[PDB]
């Protein structure tokens, strides 16, 4: 018994991988959109 | 994998249960168990 208590965290750190996985995913997102800060267009617009 | 582990603790309950009932069945069959002392004891009563 003692083993499936121990592959039971094995089953958690895949949890908490998936939630390290979707963080790091709104991160690449949301600094992808704070870098570009007006797109090349947006400064278009202005300019008209 | 959390189901798989209580169930595992159901089939260490069950072998537990197997184990008590023969502990039960052990001094129920034994030579020195509750009948023997009571027949002894109510014999030396009458002789004594």
């Amino acid at each position: 018994m003692q083993e499936q208590a121990l592959t039971e965290l094995d089953a958690e750190k895949k949890i908490l991988e998936q939630s390290r996985a979707g963080a790091q995913s709104r991160v690449d997102s949301y600094r992808a959109l704070y870098d570009e800060n007006v797109s090349a267009e947006e400064k278009r617009t202005m300019d008209l | 994998v959390r189901r798989t582990a209580t169930e595992m603790q159901r089939e260490h309950m069950e072998i537990q249960q197997a184990q008590t009932q023969a502990q039960l069945e052990f001094l129920q069959r034994k030579f020195s168990n509750k009948a023997l002392y009571s027949w002894l004891r109510g014999r030396l009563a009458s002789i004594y």
